[PDB]
RNA sequence: UUUUUUUUUUUUUUUUUUUUUUUUUUUU
RNA sequence: ACAGGAUCAAAUCUUCCUUGAGCGACUCGACAGGCAAAAAAAAAAAAAAA
């Protein structure tokens, strides 16, 4: 199913005859291209080699922001893939309001480790720059620290107490607007200081009760 | 220095057999440089020294 | 060439039509079909200079290192940079190499331009540039440049055009102080330039006076560091920042002066180009060597009052 | 190919033999197979970069009227001169301004410049000087595909009037562009119309078998018309058209009716173009069913003829390229060293041929002389005498067909019209005779060769010899005389008479060949069979053998004697300068056969005279004859004891393949 | 997703970056 | 451009001379594109076919 049907011969002798012609033409074309190449090289020294890299130019396409973005995404993909391998542990499942204990190195030379503990407050969901924010208190002083997900310094990651419930799933999801009412922009409905008096509204944002 | 480090081994060995400097002799007209050497010389000076060949021509039937 | 609202939806929906990522190998082997017969190794000299390259700005990224310090690096792609022609003292009057980059539709190229490409035996090009170098580094015509020209860990000189911001005020362009917001100040005085000259003794405004006008669109240069390279896709990661839009043309060359003296002294580099030997494998990916000392080391600094 | 042209240029023996101007034909071309061409589509993108910025109705260039022979007037005061001007001159002088019939009629009643022979008031003058019908039609380029066939047919009904070339060139181009949009059946008609326009009023070669149409009287003593402009050497249809159209037929071959297939084959044949793909496809479709039977007698002949004509050349070309293929291949030095060390006619499907034979046999009586001859002569090409291969049954069928046709033939019914037509009919009869002769020889040889290991033809054959003897004698006296080589101041030589003279001489040579072959055919009959076969092979190859005898003819001896007398009479008064090159040896052989047990024929044959004239021709043309012919002649002459100082000089000092060996 | 410093990077080249202009044309 | 020329005449593959510097280099000769629609930070993106 490559091309429309044609009423071509099917006899073995005819096909063999045809094949010869085919071969001949092939050979001829090869020889002629070789000849011209040689001539060119000899005269001018112009050389036309094969591609060395995968580029849009190779494919005979322009350079577009779309392509740029595509490539950028690919690079993050590969980087993630590569980074995942180096780790000796599996990241556990967690969420907001879950107590966790992180363990990370300080100084490689000095062999000084560090162990932080805190409750999850925020989980910034991204591709490669994803991070988690932990908060705790020590002797009444509150401390906060954000740690990236993908880091080679992270010795270990464990969860002490989880809060599995639909409330956490609700926070862990990207919701959509209920209605298109948001386009109203009530906050912009104000009155100018120097503007004419329109009702009994003082300068500033108006009210919707009336 | 440039030529000495550019020329092949066969030419290099002969370069070291001259009684003195080859550049000075060529300049003074007391030595005829080889093709190979000339090539390098012309590469350094960025200008041909002699009428070079032209490998091109249409065979006449 | 669609409508605003069609383009906006396109911008959002594009993400759903991304081809799968390629498969990157660990090794590469080249044959005689990718090597210039005329290419050979040339010993450098005291007055020898290399050639530059062209690149397209793609975007910024963050990458770690051996010590674990994160750094911001810009990604650059050499879009099939190929030599077109050479210049000689006898012929032209100066040594130089012309190179080409990019691709253009055939339905947009003029006939005289197509005449050049027919001779060149290369597809249509978008941009053409030229480099001045020493006579001993003239690359053969038709040779395709590669990312391997620059070794990781060396200083590079990057040149390009800045962005455009249209019309801007004095306060916006230069960053003038202005006047206070209060204490009996006129309306006009808020963002006024103030004194712009002297009294009748000097009846003329000095040239190159800081005034309002169109901002941006100027040439700028910057130093960069080679962090990582890719042979497969022909990619280069440059440490620092590069001006111009995400796609604009950028020129890359070696260090010059102090930059060269201080940094690029002990770094062995292939002067002419990368010359692979048939029958031997080469790495695909090359990383920058780590430092010597521990970056994460905070020594004690004495603070004694006297 | 550079080395191949240099060898031809340096060759001192290769020449372009041509007895007459009309003998030369266009070179044979073999078209390749179609394939996707993405690159041509990409190139087409560069040809339409500024179409948006150009005319939307007439973007193409404007045709230019042909220039005049002599330069125009100094002041270009054509209107003041008042002399009549041609259509092209008026066109070119009036700024290529249209002159509709009303405007032309009004202007002719006011000035005499428009009162020219080509300025028809009822037709008008076109922008480009078109007139006399073509001026009433729009540009071919502008006509829709659906209205092409009617436009061409209407135009066909229309150094004078040189402006038709533009119109036909435009039409040709249009067809090509709109190839892929027209009906498959209408395409064939368009091609046939173009071929008719390109080859109207032409003359076929003397040695050629295939012909599009039959020559007829046209309303000069001979009545024949010749023109170098319409020389057969001129290709009707450009190869481009054919090449382009090739693909079309492959796709809709099953939708072509037998009449359309016959016209397609005839057009291809006329164009001299060939295609393996097409040829084979047509061959493998049609077959006999116990359908070729649908074809009418008129179309069948043409379809056969075309096919054969094409195939012959195809094979010939294949053979030629086979040998040239050797050098293109590379050889390594190791192969060289190893070699050094070590050194120390069938161009028809069986089924198709059978079907054709059967078809002929079954409807012999429905055929006419021209068709029958054409068909027969084509099929006889495969039958040879060296010994897939056709079968005795198959050959017998054709023999029977021939016999039947001969029996049912009326023998002339046009009341002996124009001399050229009568000569063509005589040549067709000779062709028929030839065919008849060859069939018997093939049958006999086959049988005789096969027997060793383990139809009344002559009765019908006898009439053709008598008819040829009578017609040649009548036409020789009826034709006008011309000077002889052997013997204002200028000899009057009309080129129009030598054509018919050569036709008559070719028919005579054909008959002489046939009668010669018949002898072998008969002689093959049961000395051992093997010996007999050997003898015949010797005879055919031109080798030392037994003297040839005429008694073996038997019933045909009187007809052979009458034919010999007729050719002797013709050659005694018309020289031997119009004889064919390919059948020269036969004419020599027939006289050697006649020289035996003789009573009075010794004096008329010398041994100016016919023999002498023949010799004079042989000597003249020695630079063109083949080695076979030369050996045959060498032996024949010896047989008869023919002594000629001139002929003996060439027979032993001007060839290496015969003289430098024993 | 955009803008900005409150974030990040450079502090090198000046026969460099860049550019609106091929000039044996002495009366367009 | 191996285009022209000399010679008791050239490794495959021009021994030597002329072309002022083979028109600054390449290329074109139906070459080239101002305005309109649409799009539009510079810039890029449309083959022809009402």
């Amino acid at each position: 199913l490559l091309q429309p049907p044609q009423c071509l011969p099917r006899a073995p002798s005819h096909l063999a005859k045809l094949m010869e012609e085919e071969e001949r033409l092939r050979l001829y074309r090869h020889l002629k291209k070789e000849e011209r190449d040689a001539a060119t090289l000899n005269k001018f020294g112009i050389w036309a080699g094969e591609p060395i890299a995968d580029t849009p130019a190779a494919k005979m396409q322009p350079l577009v922001a779309r392509t740029c973005r595509q490539t950028m995404r690919h690079l993050q993909q590969i980087e993630i893939e590569r980074l995942d391998k180096q780790r000796n542990f599996q990241v556990p499942l967690f969420g907001p309001g879950d107590l966790m204990e992180v363990k990370y190195e300080l100084s490689r030379s000095q062999q000084t480790f560090a162990t932080f503990q805190g409750y999850c407050v925020e989980v910034r969901k991204k591709r490669l720059n994803s991070s988690f924010v932990l908060r705790n208190s020590y002797e009444g002083i509150g401390v906060e620290q954000r740690i990236p997900l993908y880091s080679p310094r992270i010795i270990s990651l464990k969860v002490v107490s989880s809060c599995a419930s639909p409330t956490q799933d609700f926070l862990l999801e990207r919701h959509k607007p209920l209605t298109r009412d948001y386009r109203y922009k009530w906050k912009y409905n104000f009155r100018g200081r120097w503007s004419r008096r329109i009702g009994k509204h003082k300068p500033g944002i108006r009210s919707v009760e009336k | 220095k440039f030529v000495r480090l550019n020329v092949s081994e066969a030419q290099r060995q002969e370069i070291k057999n001259w009684p003195g400097s080859v550049v000075r002799c060529i300049e003074n007209g007391a030595c005829i440089p080889s093709r190979e050497l000339q090539s390098r010389l012309e590469q350094v000076v960025g200008v041909p020294l002699t009428r070079r060949k032209k490998r091109a021509g249409n065979r006449r039937l | 060439y669609d409508s605003r609202w069609v383009k906006r939806l396109d911008r959002l929906r594009e993400s759903k039509f991304y081809d799968p990522a390629p498969i990157i190998k660990e090794e590469e082997i080249l044959e005689a079909d990718k090597i210039h017969p005329l290419l050979k190794k040339v010993t450098p000299s005291w007055n020898s200079r290399r050639t530059g390259l062209l690149a397209y700005k793609i975007g910024m990224m963050s990458l770690w290192d051996g010590w674990g310090e994160r750094h911001a690096v810009t990604v650059c792609q050499v879009d099939r940079c190929v030599v077109m022609d050479q210049r000689t003292l006898d012929k032209d009057g100066y040594e130089a190499c012309v190179m080409g980059i990019g691709y253009k539709p055939i339905h947009k190229v003029t006939k005289p331009m197509l005449g050049v490409y027919i001779r060149s035996q290369i597809e249509p090009k978008s941009r053409i540039a030229e480099f001045k170098c020493s006579s001993d580094c003239l690359l053969p015509v038709g040779h395709e440049m590669s990312v391997r020209h620059f070794t990781p860990g060396q200083q590079v000189f990057v040149s390009g055009w800045s962005k455009d911001k249209g019309y801007l005020g004095v306060k916006k362009r230069w960053g003038f102080a202005g006047q206070n917001a209060s204490h009996g100040v006129e309306a006009k005085a808020h963002s006024s330039p103030g004194s712009i000259g002297q009294s009748k003794t000097v009846n003329v405004v000095w040239r190159f006076k800081k005034m309002a006008g169109h901002a941006g669109g100027d040439p700028r240069v910057v130093n960069c560091k080679v962090f990582r390279i890719e042979a497969q896709r022909n990619l280069i990661f440059l440490k620092g920042c590069v001006p111009g839009y995400k796609g604009s043309l950028i020129k890359i060359s070696d260090a010059r002066g102090k930059t060269h003296h201080r940094h690029n002294r002990h770094i062995p580099l292939h002067f002419p180009t990368f010359v692979p030997e048939p029958g031997v494998s080469y790495p695909v990916t090359l990383e920058c060597p780590d430092a010597e000392q521990d970056p994460f080391l905070y020594p004690e600094i004495a603070i004694a009052d006297k | 190919s550079v080395a191949s042209r240099i060898h031809f240029l340096n060759s001192r023996t290769r020449f372009q033999t041509a007895v007459h101007a009309s003998d030369v034909a266009p070179p044979f071309l073999l078209l390749p197979l179609a394939s996707p061409r993405p690159l041509l589509a990409y190139h087409h993108r560069f040809r339409t970069r500024n179409r948006k910025r150009g005319s939307r109705f007439h973007p193409h260039p404007l045709p230019l009227p042909p220039p005049p022979l002599s330069p125009p007037r100094s002041d270009a005061a054509h209107l003041f001169a008042g002399k009549p001007l041609a259509a092209s001159a008026v066109s070119t002088a009036a700024g290529q301004q249209t002159l509709p019939p009303p405007l032309l009629r009004h202007l002719q009643g006011l000035f005499p410049v428009f009162r020219g022979p080509e300025c028809d008031p009822s037709c008008g003058v076109g922008p480009a000087g078109e007139a006399a019908g073509l001026a009433l039609l729009p540009p071919p380029s502008l006509v829709e595909p659906r209205h092409l066939e009617d436009l061409a047919r209407r135009a066909l009904q229309a150094g004078a009037c040189k402006s038709d070339r533009l119109f036909w060139r435009e039409l040709a181009a249009r067809v090509e562009k709109v190839r892929d949009l027209l009906p498959i059946e209408s395409l064939v008609r368009l091609l046939t119309i173009l071929t008719l326009n390109g080859a109207s009023g032409t003359v076929r070669p003397v040695k050629q078998i295939f012909q599009a149409f039959e020559t007829q009287d046209e309303d000069n003593r001979t009545g024949l018309r010749l023109a170098s402009e319409t020389l057969p050497c001129v290709r009707p249809l450009p190869p481009r058209l054919l090449l382009a159209s090739t693909r079309e037929f492959l796709e809709d071959l099953k939708k072509l009716s037998p009449p359309a297939t016959a016209a397609l084959a005839a057009t291809f044949a006329w164009s001299n173009c060939a295609s393996s793909a097409l040829l084979f496809a047509l061959m493998e479709r049609w077959a006999w069913r116990q359908h070729l039977g649908d074809f009418t007698p008129a179309d069948f002949a043409l379809f056969v003829s075309a096919l054969g004509h094409l195939l012959s050349q195809q094979e010939a070309t294949h053979v030629k390229y086979s040998r040239q293929a050797r050098h293109l291949r590379e050889i390594s030095g190791k192969q060289i060293m190893a070699a050094f060390r070590e050194q120390k006619a069938w161009h028809f499907t069986a089924a198709f041929f059978d079907g054709c034979c059967r078809f002929m046999a079954t409807r012999a009586e429905s055929f006419s002389l021209f068709s029958f001859a054409s068909a027969a002569r084509t099929l006889v090409e495969n039958l040879d005498a060296v010994a897939a291969c056709p079968t005795p049954d198959s050959v017998e069928a054709l023999a029977k067909a021939i016999s039947l046709f001969v029996a049912s033939w009326d023998g002339g019914d046009k009341t002996h019209g124009r001399l050229a037509t009568r000569a063509a009919n005589l040549l067709l009869v000779a062709r028929l005779l030839r065919a008849a002769s060859q069939c018997e020889l093939y049958i006999h040889l086959h049988r005789a060769l096969r027997l060793e290991a383990e139809v009344d033809t002559v009765g019908a054959c006898k009439t053709l010899l008598e008819h040829i003897s009578c017609e040649l004698g009548l036409l020789h006296s009826e034709l006008e005389a011309l000077p002889l080589l052997n013997s204002r101041g200028f000899v009057h030589i009309s080129p129009d008479t030598v054509y018919v003279r050569n036709e008559l001489l070719a028919a005579a040579g054909e008959s002489a060949a046939a009668v010669v072959r018949l002898h072998h055919a008969k002689s093959l009959l049961q000395l051992s069979t093997g010996a007999r076969v050997d003898r015949v092979k010797r005879w055919m190859r031109g080798q030392q053998a037994e003297r040839m005898q005429l008694e073996t003819l038997g019933e045909l001896k009187s007809e052979a004697e009458h034919l010999a007398d007729a050719i002797d009479r013709v050659l005694r008064e018309r020289g031997a300068a119009g004889l064919p090159t390919e059948q020269l040896a036969d004419l020599m052989e027939v006289f050697a056969l006649c020289v035996g047990d003789k009573r009075v024929s010794q004096t008329p044959e010398e041994t100016l005279s016919s023999l002498q004239a023949l010799s004079s021709e042989i000597v003249r043309r020695y630079a063109a004859l083949d080695v076979n012919q030369k050996r045959r002649i060498k032996w024949a002459t010896r047989q008869m004891d023919w002594k000629d100082p001139y002929l003996n000089h060439c027979l032993g000092r001007f060839t290496a393949a015969v003289t430098r060996q024993r």
